[PDB]
């Protein structure tokens, strides 16, 4: 509970970060007001991949950057390894016709 | 029937369940945690407040000298001043010229308004949870209040309920707390007998009307400069005022999991930090025979306009082919989607509508009208409202939070890479045969 207490004079504007857990604010002698944040990130998770990418990046940034990093690393490693395998097979099958 | 389940600790958000005896029709079970309170075992270490620092009348003795003994009064500081000349109204108070001796006394004692403006220092041990439960079964609503520590049938009527242990008790109060005027603070107050001048606990007593009061204020007695009969003293500032100036904020504004602190007794009510296992020995009076319950024949849910949010942003319609007349319940069997109604009256071959809350982009879930299960799918949309006024009905699941389409491209890229590895290895095999 990142409790912030401030004495406020005059007409100002204050920014607070609400999560799915919720945030409760008390303003003067008023009764406490509790609010909750729901997953309303911009984009559509059901449309094109770029909209899904920006939506899930706005939802959870570290998980999204690490899963796209995993996808990129996995496809790069797979293509490199299978290119090495194809080159191995190519030169192995081309050397009996290369000695003769 | 003994039914075991696990309900969230969150006050409000009523919880759905479906009990199914073998020889009886399925029956609703609605568990609502209407209230809760963590009441820890506390003991009074001491009470502290202002000091009156009463100074008695000086004892001037003359043509000689006197010495003062120690006393059991709180913070007894005593000094003897020689070579004085006490001069009250009317002249010199004795006749021994510049050999006169004066005794000056000083001790502290509780202020007259310490009955209200006082701070009680308490040690807080582990806390036992009360939970008030509203149980709706078999069209009947019952209110009850039980312990959570385990094996405590504190319910009434024919409902026996047992609340299992808390998954992880969090104990919002620290080991040491200070209660002043209905406000609770987490302060590491010094122990009984341990006391500093100008700090909290400068004066100490078991009660406000206790003779045994102990204090160590930095009080000290000074030689009277002016020829009068005053007692000049300098004393350290009260630690009560110093702590009041910089107490910070109380527990009512600094508390994890959003639950409010009350006094007499010290409690933290409506705490939302886990799950309670509930075992219910539901009676057989609410159970109805399967033959007398109107069973359905074939259903299929076709949801329209799903929006996954904290509210009930769903509307699925069921197409029932029931045979007899009456009502018999509904229940969503997924941990990600929770229905709104409990029972629905079914006539024959008709259509009903229901509302559900979910947190997943897809709603691929099983709804069991009256016992017979039937799953259906959805393509739900994110909500427009950023901030919403009531808490979420369900919890996000890591498998369900990924949408079906995004799941499809993730397994598409992963399976393309994997099949590319497989074709690489079989190309290696076809190279190895030659
Ligand atoms: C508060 O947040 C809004 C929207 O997030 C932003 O436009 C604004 O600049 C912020 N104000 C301050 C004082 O940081
Ligand atoms: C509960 O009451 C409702 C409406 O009053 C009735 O239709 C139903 O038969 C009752 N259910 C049970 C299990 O007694
Ligand atoms: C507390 O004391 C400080 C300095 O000792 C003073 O400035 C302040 O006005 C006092 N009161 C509060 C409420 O902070």
């Amino acid at each position: 509970a990142d409790a912030t207490a401030e004495w406020i004079t005059g007409t100002t504007s204050r920014n607070f970060s609400v999560g799915r857990e919720g945030l409760e604010y008390v303003w003067g002698n008023h009764e406490p007001v509790r609010v909750w944040a729901q997953e309303s990130a911009p984009g559509d998770p059901h449309g094109w991949p770029h909209e899904i990418i920006i939506h899930y990046y706005h939802r959870h940034p570290v998980y999204t950057v690490i899963v796209l990093c995993g996808v990129a690393l996995a496809i790069l490693v797979g293509t490199a390894s299978s290119a090495a395998c194809i080159a191995k097979a190519r030169r192995d099958c081309l050397t009996p016709y290369a000695l003769a | 029937f003994e039914h075991a389940t696990t309900v969230p600790n969150v006050p409000g958000i009523p919880y759905k369940a479906l009990v199914e005896r073998a020889g009886y029709a399925p029956l609703n079970l609605e568990i609502t945690v209407v209230s809760s309170e963590l009441t820890p075992s506390t003991n009074k270490e001491y009470v502290t407040c202002k000091f009156h620092t009463v100074v008695p009348s000086p004892q001037v003795k003359c043509c000689g000298s006197l010495e003062c003994k120690a006393s059991s009064k709180a913070d007894y500081t005593c000094r003897v001043f020689g070579g004085v000349y006490p001069f009250m109204w009317g002249g010199a108070q004795c006749f021994c010229d510049s050999e006169n001796t004066q005794l000056s006394e000083a001790y502290v004692e509780f202020a007259p308004d310490c009955t209200i403006d006082h701070a009680v220092a308490l040690k807080v041990h582990t806390a036992a949870l009360k939970v008030g439960l509203r149980i709706v079964y078999g069209n009947t609503t019952a209110r009850l209040d039980t312990f959570v520590n385990g094996v405590t049938p504190g319910s009434s009527r024919d409902l026996k309920v047992i609340a299992g242990p808390i998954s992880a008790a969090f104990s919002p109060f620290d080991h040491k707390v200070v209660i002043r005027k209905g406000l609770v603070y987490n302060y590491d107050f010094p122990e009984y007998g341990a006391m500093n001048p100008g700090a909290f606990g400068d004066i100490q007593a078991s009660s406000l009307d206790a003779t045994d009061i102990v204090a160590r204020t930095d009080i000290r007695l000074l030689k009277p400069s002016v020829k009068n009969i005053h007692v000049p003293y300098t004393q350290a500032v009260s630690g009560y005022e110093m702590w009041k100036n910089n107490s910070g904020r109380p527990l009512q504004e600094t508390a994890p999991f959003g639950c409010k602190i009350e006094v007499e007794p010290l409690r933290a009510t409506n705490c939302a930090y886990g799950h309670i296992p509930i075992s219910i020995d539901i009676p057989d009076a609410a159970f109805v025979r399967s033959s007398e319950s109107p069973t359905i024949l074939e259903v299929s849910c076709t949801v329209a306009d799903c929006i996954y949010s904290a509210d009930f942003g769903g509307s699925l319609t069921l197409q029932y082919k029931a045979n007899r007349e009456g009502h018999c319940p509904v229940h969503s069997h997924s941990t990600t989607a929770v229905l709104k109604e409990a029972t629905t009256h079914v006539t024959a071959t008709g259509s009903i509508t229901l509302h559900f809350s979910t947190s997943s982009p897809q709603a691929n879930f099983i709804v069991s009208l009256c016992g017979k299960k039937t799953t259906c799918n959805a393509e739900c949309k994110p909500p427009a409202d950023h901030i919403i006024g009531e808490p979420h009905k369900v919890d996000q699941e890591f498998q369900a939070a990924v949408s079906k389409t995004s799941w499809n491209w993730l397994l598409a890229l992963f399976g393309g890479a994997s099949s590319l590895i497989v074709v690489g290895l079989i190309v290696l095999v076809c190279s190895s045969m030659l």
